[PDB]
């Protein structure tokens, strides 16, 4: 739900 | 929700099967953005997209930059405990 800063387009890694 | 501790079993040829985002330099926790089907994270059935990884095997990741956290996570072997909370 809604707007969480942790949902914003940020650098990502696949491990 | 509440903190959960979840055990993941990773075989030596496998990765964890997660995409992770976030980190100290972004002012957000280390977060699970994807759970890859069939890989260890998926198989444990206790982890969700949107979970913050607070610690892994007792390594506190609440105040660590992205790359460092990814490095620590990728060094873990065998039966790995994740301390998580849903954000």
């Amino acid at each position: 739900w809604x707007f969480k800063k942790a949902n914003s387009r940020l650098p990502t890694s696949i491990i | 929700g509440p903190i959960r501790k979840v055990l993941l079993l990773k075989e030596d040829h496998e990765g964890l099967g997660i995409s992770i985002t976030g980190g100290k330099e972004h002012g957000v926790p280390i977060l699970i953005s994807e759970i890859h089907p069939g890989q260890p994270a998926d198989r444990c059935g206790g982890l969700h997209v949107g979970d913050a990884i607070l610690a892994v095997n007792g390594v506190n990741l609440r105040d660590t930059k992205h790359k460092e956290a990814v490095t620590i996570l990728s060094q873990q072997r065998g039966e790995i405990e994740f301390e998580v909370v849903y954000v």
